[PDB]
């Protein structure tokens, strides 16, 4: 559109130059919600579920 | 220094061109998102 | 999670066009959140469903 077009060449010349966030991002999860799922288990049965 | 080198790689030829080579072929991820969706 | 998340994007985006095309400051982000513009605000307009 506003940009020069890629039908194929556009959504690889895109997905280039900024798959960092969409990697650290997806990953500041994961283990900042792994405290969750294990290293309890004591005082929240629900923290595991959740 | 050197790190960055380990995933800077990773993501050209083994990402973006093998990301390439995934609509080069389409075709069968018509199946495939269908045992993984009904397969849900 | 998702507050740590979205934050990242317009951060990262300085490490984009300074880094990449050279130019320092203030016009580093600026055109930046274009590309995440809607996808910043009417993101959870509808993700907001569930």
């Amino acid at each position: 559109d506003k940009e020069g077009k890629g039908l194929i060449e556009a959504t690889l010349d895109a997905v280039r130059m900024r798959l960092r966030p969409i990697l650290m991002t997806s990953l500041a999860f994961i283990l900042g919600v792994m405290p969750l799922v294990i290293s309890t288990g004591a005082g929240s049965g629900a923290q595991n579920a959740v | 220094f050197g790190w960055f080198n380990r995933m800077f790689e990773k993501s050209t030829h083994h990402y973006t061109d093998s990301v390439g080579g995934i609509l080069r072929s389409t075709g069968r991820y018509l199946v495939l998102y269908l045992i993984i969706v009904v397969g849900m | 999670g998702l507050l740590v998340a979205d934050a990242i994007v317009v951060v990262e985006n300085v490490e984009r066009v300074m880094a990449e095309e050279g130019l320092p400051p203030k016009e580093a982000t600026r055109k930046s959140m274009g590309q995440i513009q809607g996808a910043l605000v009417g993101i959870a307009m509808v993700l907001s469903a569930v």
